């Protein structure tokens, strides 16, 4: 009988993973501060990696990668991409971004470019077209914020003239295999897109909670991959795999291969895996852009069952065996 | 030349002292009876090995060493062992009842009755020194003597020898080899009381040495004899600069200069490679690049931790064997482009390199194979703080219930010294985090 | 890149390679701790002998 | 050297005491003559812990034989190893205690106790560094109970800085001489809680159940119970008598086993379980030694470990076996059952190994557990006590020797408290 603990109770994904584990008959759940665990579904802040891998007679595994925050925190992602030769400076797939502090100089270098050439000059934190206007947001909050080029020409769906972002779930196992769940989701905007005034909230930003038209064109404002692939065929004469997914697989591979030296647990005394949420923006010419990477992501209500079962098959049961694949392996 | 006196306290300290002095003799060609044919200056000299050995008129080379334990069993093995003749009997100091794995009994109750005797025996070696450098103190964190008596000795050495450096080789407690359930208590108490009295301390986690013996020596359940001969190898490469001709770390003062920019953060991480089994029928001898690369794999460290998630303040490479600077710089050039080596912003990103052409020695019929070249890396990384976190958490788990605390109060300690020690640990962890993020 | 302070001898050599530049209690008080603790022990022993005398 | 002074008091104390010296003398290669005709020098390296060396390089047990009636002691001298003991260490009265704690502790025992302490003193003064004392006794009789505790009180007065350790046989209606044993046990436990560092709770209830259910004996004797006691007593003292990686003494054992001073009552356990005479021909595999040694059916105190939690555990493996397998099996037991080991004492199970097995076994395992489930034994005694005390029944036997009802009320309260304290750490 294998043994695990649960140190983050907000986890919808790993709430469903401990259920599946317990319902195997081969996994016991201990008290969250019991050191003699095989597997740790750990907290999100100040996870004590230093105490992993020092229990003799126990192979220990954890559902987070130490150092992975470098991708999943808006400020460091921008830093990582500009400084790492594996990506920097200008990779075709990241929006020109700058890091700002409320206690800035290079931002104004390209901003003074983008108004005197009439080029599009909308940016984001939140949104507007004048630089100093959004510093009121930056300065009355008190945190380090990132100012990023707003993608003024996105790809809208019909009927609806709606806006969207693509979320892809990626699982990285203890061997550093990169598994991309075959089921992505299109978080959609219900109310039409309007490029006139950028303070109309609901229609420019596509967070699922920031839309509570909720359910007009499809349940929950979620468009699975089958329906979106069909739409691209009928409307634009192309597939999801060719127009969009090749670029998504390329970006996921590039991001995670970049940090592999800093976070891999191949020779470590404890082992890591982590589920990620890559959020992409597709523009007018079927061009994929990376927005953010999410370290503790949630799954759509439909795909919970299937994705969490594959977390077990691929990341947990591979290390602790018991007794078709839903993942596409991104090879390296 | 300037002499160094070694002090071995408790079982771990004494047994590791045997290991080291056996090895020192084989490296300097000193025989078990103390004779050294290579030495042509009879009765004295200012040679480099004279830092660790005095000379009798009869040609005998005697360690500038003292062995102290609160209990005769272990030092009795030195008195009758292969190196029986090596040691003046006044350097082997034993008591009658040990500290029973209790820091307070070692520090207060029993320590107070032997401390003056030990300092007089230490004073008798110091009076044979033309320019004493300082002390090297070997001891366990976990033993009652190793913790309790070392602590009190360290305070006294500060008053009697305030202008002399003190280095530790400290054995950090590991359950696979530990002998007592209270070793976290002892570790925290003795680190607190000793911290201001040690200039540089090399921690050796018995868990790291155990797995290295299992993994790279194919020893199913390592003995102390297995662990200590490996440890002695690491200690030898750290002290070699004091015992041989060279330009790098020639005196104890230079260890602090090169390795410890801040006084409290004086725990450098040791990494050693290659560790190859003697029973291996076929070995492909590892290159300068291969062994320098091993220095950045956690599995070769004296303490398991991940230096990728900390910052460096200093880093020395001590090579022994067939090594030339051309190959070191070539290897360093490759490693930095393929590894996460980040220094504090207030330190240069550089390696201080020392090379001794004599390849490492191995004790005949030991577990280590003879290799063409070897390296010990000394890096001072915030990553080591993981060990303080591990130790402190175990301390917190028992001290929340006051478990076993009665054994210490009963020897004269006050409960408050537990919390004072723990707060200093808390301060130490916060210092490492400031420097390292 | 830069190799400096190269010193050689018959036993070996040493040098420094840079890759990037930067950016006490007394004897009196010790005796007054050891004796404080022996006092505290002798008190605990005396409370015990007194208890056993009852 | 670090010498232990052994004291056996009363009928039970002397009968298990004699078998102990019988068993460990065989293990160390000493014959009834007192001569050493062994084979290995690993038997002599710490022979001093329990033996002195008299003229003619003869080994004499550092033991004191104490009783208020001379009969059982004469039986010991008449016994197999009886001539090994020093005759001056036999200290007997003639009255007897009548299974009455008051006569042992207050009246008849008071006369004799100074003579015992004269012999104890003589053995102590010959010791290089005395670690402490071992007492063998029952709690339900009169001498071992009443006088044994009076001795412990006086030994502590004259040697307050030495360890006092006992093998205390707890009474049980299934093996019961007298109705008053719950009175005697309760009075004695109050003394053990205050004046010993380590007590092995040897439960006659457990020894009877083991002989009946497991060993398939239908009408067991004290000789069948004492067979299990000698095997346990041999096991728990192995790390004192033989050299090992641990080199252990009575004080280190108390330091590591006793997180709180009053909770120093250990459950011993033994595997494999052996009945006298018939020898088992198959050696157990290390996985089996481990499973049996933690089994409730192998515990010498009739408590269920699943009704409490282990504060600390000590284990001794004896035989020629793989300590790689021993370390994996012991880790297996804590990892698969971590629920029954307190979170707040890290790494609270410690294992030793000795190459020399006990006579008759090719491999054996001895278990010393400080479990909060030991409350069940004291609750049992308290229940039996209150059933009589509520009616002041049989109390005249005791007020007739000068005791007050107050003293009974006090002793009962303290053992109730001992129960509450064990329960407080079961929930933590
Ligand atoms: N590496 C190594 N560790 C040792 C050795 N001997 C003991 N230890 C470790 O030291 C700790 C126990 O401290 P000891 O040195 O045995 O005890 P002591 O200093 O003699 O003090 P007391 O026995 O308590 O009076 C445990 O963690 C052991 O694993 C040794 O020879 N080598
Ligand atoms: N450069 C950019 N250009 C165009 N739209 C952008 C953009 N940056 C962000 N957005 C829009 O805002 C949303 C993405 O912002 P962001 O990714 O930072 O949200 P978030 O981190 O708060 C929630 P989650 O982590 O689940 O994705 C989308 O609606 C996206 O269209
Ligand atoms: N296990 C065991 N229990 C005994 C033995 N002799 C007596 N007892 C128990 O001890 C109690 C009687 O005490 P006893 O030792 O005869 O009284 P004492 O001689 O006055 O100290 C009862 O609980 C008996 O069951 C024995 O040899 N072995
Ligand atoms: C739970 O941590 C323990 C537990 C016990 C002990 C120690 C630590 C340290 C040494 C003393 N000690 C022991 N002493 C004896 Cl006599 N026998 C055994 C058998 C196993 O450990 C024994
Ligand atoms: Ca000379
Ligand atoms: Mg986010
Ligand atoms: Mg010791
Ligand atoms: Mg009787």
């Amino acid at each position: 009988m294998y043994t695990f603990v649960v140190r983050d109770e907000n986890s919808s994904v790993y709430a469903e993973v401990s259920r599946l584990l317990l319902a195997t008959g081969q996994w016991k759940r201990l008290r969250k501060d019991n050191p003699r665990f095989n597997l740790m579904l750990g907290e999100r802040n100040r996870l004590p990696f230093g105490r992993l891998g020092h229990e003799p007679g126990l192979v220990q595994l954890v559902n987070y990668y130490r150092g992975a925050d470098k991708l999943c925190r808006k400020a460091s992602l921008v830093k990582l991409i500009k400084t790492s030769p594996e990506l920097s400076e200008s990779c075709t797939w990241f929006p020109e971004s700058y890091v700002i502090y409320p206690t800035r100089e290079v931002f104004l270098a390209a901003y003074n470019r983008r108004r005197e050439g009439r080029e599009g000059n909308v940016w984001i934190a939140l949104i507007s077209s004048e630089a100093s206007e959004l510093l009121d947001f930056i300065d009355e909050q008190g945190q380090v914020h990132v100012i990023q080029k707003y993608l003024e020409k996105p790809l809208l769906l019909e009927p609806g003239h709606r806006k969207f972002d693509i979320r892809s779930w990626v699982l990285v196992d203890h061997l550093y295999n990169i598994y991309l769940y075959r089921e992505g989701v299109l978080r959609t905007s219900s109310e039409p897109y309007n490029s006139a005034n950028f303070q109309d909230k609901t229609c420019h930003l596509t967070n699922h909670c920031i839309q509570k038209n909720y359910g007009r064109y499809e349940e929950g404002n979620e468009m699975f991959f089958e329906e979106f692939n069909q739409y691209l065929m009928d409307a634009l004469n192309t597939t999801l795999e060719n127009s969009i997914l090749l670029q998504i697989k390329h970006i996921i591979r590039s991001c995670l291969m970049c940090i592999e030296p800093a976070i891999s647990t191949k020779h470590l005394h404890y082992q890591s895996f982590q589920l990620f949420g890559f959020d992409f923006m597709v523009d007018e010419e079927l061009k994929v852009w990376l927005i953010e990477v999410n370290g503790a992501p949630a799954c759509a209500q439909k795909l919970y069952a299937e994705l969490c079962q594959g977390i077990v098959d691929v990341a947990i049961s591979s290390v602790f065996p018991l007794a078709t694949s839903i993942f596409i392996k991104l090879h390296h | 030349m300037r002499e160094c006196i070694s002090i071995h306290v408790g079982q771990a300290g004494v047994q590791i002292g045997n290991a080291c002095w056996e090895l020192y003799c084989l490296e300097h060609g000193i025989q078990p009876d103390g004779q050294m044919p290579s030495d042509k200056t009879i009765g004295g000299g200012d040679d480099s090995f004279n830092t660790f050995f005095s000379e009798t008129g009869a040609g005998k080379h005697v360690p500038r060493a003292v062995f102290v334990d609160l209990e005769p069993t272990v030092i009795d093995e030195v008195r009758t062992g292969t190196y029986r003749q090596l040691f003046h009997p006044e350097q082997l100091i034993t008591g009658k009842e040990d500290a029973a794995n209790n820091y307070a009994r070692g520090h207060y109750t029993i320590g107070k009755e032997i401390i003056d005797l030990v300092l007089d025996r230490i004073r008798k070696l110091a009076d044979q020194c033309t320019g004493l450098q300082g002390f090297l103190v070997f001891h366990s964190f976990g033993g009652g003597t190793g913790s309790g008596f070392t602590s009190l000795l360290m305070e006294r050495l500060s008053v009697d020898y305030g202008k002399k450096s003190k280095l530790e080789f400290s054995i950090y407690p590991a359950p696979q080899v530990s002998t007592a359930v209270v070793e976290p208590y002892n570790s925290i108490l003795t680190t607190h009381t000793t911290l201001e009295h040690s200039d540089c301390a090399f921690m050796v986690d018995n868990e790291a040495i155990y797995d290295i013996c299992r993994r790279n020596l194919d020893i199913e359940r390592p003995t102390y004899t297995n662990l200590n001969r490996l440890i002695s190898q690491i200690v030898s490469s750290i002290t070699a600069s004091l015992r041989f001709d060279g330009a790098l770390n020639v005196d104890l003062t230079e260890f602090q200069t090169n390795l410890v920019p801040y006084p409290r953060i004086h725990f450098p991480l040791a990494t050693y490679a290659p560790v190859i089994s003697a029973e291996k029928a076929y070995h492909e001898q590892l290159s300068v690049a291969e062994i320098t690369n091993a220095c950045f794999e956690p599995a070769n460290q004296m303490v398991k931790c991940d230096p990728r998630h900390g910052k460096y303040m200093a880093c020395c490479l001590l090579y022994r064997g067939d090594v030339v600077p051309k190959d070191v710089n070539a290897a360093i050039a490759t490693i930095k482009t393929k590894r996460s080596i980040q220094f504090v912003d207030w330190c240069p990103t550089g390696f201080k390199v020392g090379i001794n052409y004599q390849p490492p020695t191995v004790v005949p019929g030991g577990d280590l194979a003879k290799v063409q070249r070897a390296v010990c890396m000394l890096s001072n990384t915030t990553a080591i703080a993981e060990a303080w976190a591990r130790l402190d958490h175990k301390f917190d788990l028992m001290y929340a219930k006051r478990a076993f605390v009665h054994w210490y109060v009963g020897e004269g300690m006050e409960e408050g010294e537990f919390s004072e020690a723990r707060e200093d640990m808390a301060a130490l962890e916060k210092d490492y985090e400031e420097v390292g993020v | 890149m830069e190799v400096i302070e190269l010193n050689k001898c018959t036993s070996g050599q040493s040098f420094e390679v840079i890759l990037k530049p930067p950016s006490d209690p007394s004897l009196e008080e010790i005796q007054k701790k050891l004796e404080a603790a022996e006092e505290r022990r002798k008190y605990q022993e005396a409370e015990l002998l007194k208890h056993l005398a009852e | 050297m670090r010498e232990i002074v052994h004291i056996q008091a009363g009928q039970c104390g002397n009968q298990i005491g004699a078998k102990f010296w019988e068993v460990i003398s065989d293990e160390h290669g000493i014959d009834p003559t007192g001569s050493y005709h062994g084979d290995s020098d690993l038997q002599l390296e710490r022979i001093n812990v329990y033996y002195n060396e008299a003229t003619g390089n003869k080994y004499v047990p550092r033991a004191i034989l104490v009783d208020l009636e001379p009969g059982t002691m004469d039986s010991v001298r008449s016994g197999p190893f009886g001539q090994i003991f020093r005759p001056d260490n036999f200290v007997f009265g003639q009255s007897g205690a009548g299974n009455n704690w008051a006569k042992g502790h207050y009246t008849e025992g008071a006369e004799l106790v100074d003579s015992v302490l004269d012999v104890v003193r003589k053995e102590s003064e010959s010791c290089d560094c005395l670690q402490g004392f071992q007492l063998t006794h029952s709690l339900g009789g009169g001498t071992g109970s009443g006088m044994g505790t009076l001795l412990i009180s006086k030994i502590r007065e004259e040697y307050p800085d030495r360890i006092m350790n006992t093998f205390s046989v707890m009474p049980s209606p299934k093996v019961s001489d007298t109705v008053v044993e719950p009175y005697n046990a309760t009075l004695s436990v109050h003394q053990l809680v205050e004046n010993t560092d380590e007590t092995y709770c040897i439960d006659n209830e457990a020894l009877y159940d083991i002989c009946f259910r497991t060993l398939k004996l239908t009408t067991p004797t004290y000789g069948d119970l004492n067979h299990l006691v000698s095997a346990t007593m041999s096991g728990v003292t192995t790390c004192l008598r033989f050299p090992g990686q641990l080199n252990a003494d009575l004080r280190k054992l108390a330091v590591n086993m006793v997180p709180f001073p009053r909770l120093h009552f250990f459950m011993p356990g033994f595997a494999p379980l052996t009945s006298r005479g018939s020898q088992q021909y198959r050696a157990l595999t290390v996985p089996e030694l481990t499973q049996q040694m933690f089994d409730s059916k192998n515990m010498m105190a009739a408590c269920d470990p699943r009704h409490g939690r282990y504060l600390t555990v000590a284990a001794i493996f004896r035989g020629r076996m793989s300590m790689k397998e021993v370390d994996e099996q012991m880790l297996n037991v804590q990892n698969k059952n971590s629920s029954y080991f307190v979170e707040w004492i890290p790494n609270n199970v410690k294992t030793a190994v000795c190459d020399i097995p006990p006579r008759g076994l090719k491999m054996s395992a001895t278990f010393i557990g400080n479990s909060t489930a030991i409350q069940e034994l004291f609750k049992r005694i308290s229940e039996q006590f209150t059933a009589m005390f509520r009616r002041k029944a049989f109390l005249h036997w005791y007020t007739g020797e000068g005791m007050d009802e107050m003293e009974f009320t006090e002793a009962e309260s303290n053992m109730n408290d001992l129960v509450s304290e064990y329960q407080q750490y079961q929930d933590a």
